[PDB]
């Protein structure tokens, strides 16, 4: 293979600049599943290894790093996920999560309620989102963009995601949004990103590596989630937990990436070209406060 | 006067036969760790497993307050390491077991400061 030791299998560059027409998502190993660790729960596995291809990539890693994670709540009133980001983040990242339903965290504050509640006064170094609807697994509909959360994180991005940020969200077939493709363009790299533990699904992680603010290359995104699933299609990824037992590189070095805080107009070329390099971060360097709006009723009489 | 007592409520279901709280998020780690109990990033040795400590905190699990008069957890944020033989139960395990002030052991799993 080569490919089964690794984490995972990200998009290859050529599909990226097809022109292809959505089509039903039909996967060969949809049914498959990998041999998890004794114990281990699948969302730890995924987790695991989204964070170990995120260890090849150019993320900026500051002092006093900011995370935010959005749809972190499992069906059982815990946080796998959490678990997995805390372990990988350098001891003492702040790491903020938050869902629609009460669960438990290791996280440094939780904020239960729907996405577009959170407002945060900060920006953030990574943004990390699970969140998904199972409903949206209806293939006796048409499979439009949708909106819901993807609104909600198109406009966290543009408004608090620090230039020289990176994102990870999750899509499916079903679970996507054009908008979000077109913003993966304002980052100077990006990929969707397929855990070898959970290939049978369409699940993918569009990752963004250092935010620029602006767009550097023009993405249709309804073109590009054909593109997408083009690939899927076409290439069956073998389900794989090899990576999972080799945790000795795991640790997201702490580089102690320079912040900065910087006026638009100081943003020339070379700065442009620190931040694509995963060399600059650029945000106020404040205390972190965040909230949840909360929705006020009285139903008596 | 009155307080709830979940530690003993938890400790009578366990030996009347309840099935241990489960759920707990159990870590992918090296597992050539130092052992210590309860670290800021999973340390488990050969013969542990490593848990988010806030899936094997009883107070953070029945959302109940811990018993502290701030409040404040000793998992939460943390990782727990609990012996291999004991990971069917870490709610269990912790609760029942105290960590040794000194070397950052459990008692009797792996603290070794009483010995001559
Ligand atoms: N609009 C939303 N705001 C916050 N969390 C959400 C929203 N939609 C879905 N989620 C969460 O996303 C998570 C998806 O996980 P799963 O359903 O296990 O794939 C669930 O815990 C949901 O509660
Ligand atoms: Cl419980
Ligand atoms: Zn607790
Ligand atoms: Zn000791």
């Amino acid at each position: 293979s080569s490919q089964a030791w690794q984490p995972g299998v990200a998009m290859p560059n050529l599909y990226k600049m097809q022109r292809m027409l959505l089509e039903k998502c039909d996967l060969q190993n949809y049914g498959d599943s990998a041999t998890l660790p004794k114990g281990i729960m699948m969302n730890v596995a995924k987790y695991t290894q989204l964070c170990q291809y995120l260890n090849t990539l150019t993320l900026a890693v500051p002092y006093n790093m900011r995370v935010i994670h959005f749809g972190a709540g499992s069906d059982k009133g815990v946080a796998p996920g959490t678990a997995v980001l805390r372990q990988w983040l350098p001891t003492g990242t702040l790491l903020v999560d938050s869902d629609l339903n009460d669960f438990v965290s290791d996280a440094d504050s939780t904020l239960i309620g729907d996405c577009a509640t959170v407002h945060t006064a900060n920006k953030w170094d990574l943004i990390i989102s699970d969140m998904y609807d199972p409903k949206t697994k209806n293939v006796t509909k048409e499979n439009d963009s949708k909106e819901g959360f993807f609104t909600y994180i198109c406009g966290f991005i543009q408004q608090k995601l620090a230039l020289g940020g990176s994102v990870a969200i999750k899509i499916t077939e079903h679970s996507w949004n054009a908008d979000l493709y077109k913003l993966m363009g304002h980052f100077a790299w990006w990929t969707a990103f397929v855990t070898n533990v959970n290939a049978s699904s369409s699940e993918a992680f569009l990752i963004g590596c250092n935010y620029l603010g602006k767009p550097r290359e023009q993405i249709d995104g309804y073109v590009m989630h054909a593109n997408y699933i083009f690939w899927r299609n076409t290439n069956p990824i073998q389900l794989s937990s090899y990576s999972l037992f080799d945790m000795s590189k795991f640790p997201l070095k702490l580089r102690g990436t320079a912040v900065m805080s910087l006026k638009e107009g100081q943003i020339n070329d070379m700065i442009l070209s620190l931040l694509s390099k995963g060399r600059l971060i650029i945000r106020e360097n404040n205390r972190v406060v965040i909230s949840s709006d909360v929705l006020v009723n009285n139903e008596n009489l | 006067a009155f307080a709830v007592d979940a530690a003993k409520a938890y400790k009578d279901y366990l030996a009347s036969g309840g099935q241990p709280i489960t759920n707990c998020v159990k870590m992918l780690c090296t597992h050539t760790g130092t052992g210590q109990a309860i670290t800021v990033t999973p340390e488990a040795n050969m013969d542990q497993e490593s848990f988010g400590g806030a899936s094997c905190c009883l107070y953070c699990r029945c959302h109940i307050d811990h018993p502290n008069p701030k409040g404040f957890c000793d998992l939460k944020g943390k990782y727990v390491q609990i012996p291999t033989t004991c990971a069917n139960d870490p709610v269990g395990f912790t609760l029942k077991n105290t960590v040794c002030t000194v070397c950052g052991m459990w008692k009797g799993y792996g603290c070794s400061c009483d010995q001559l």
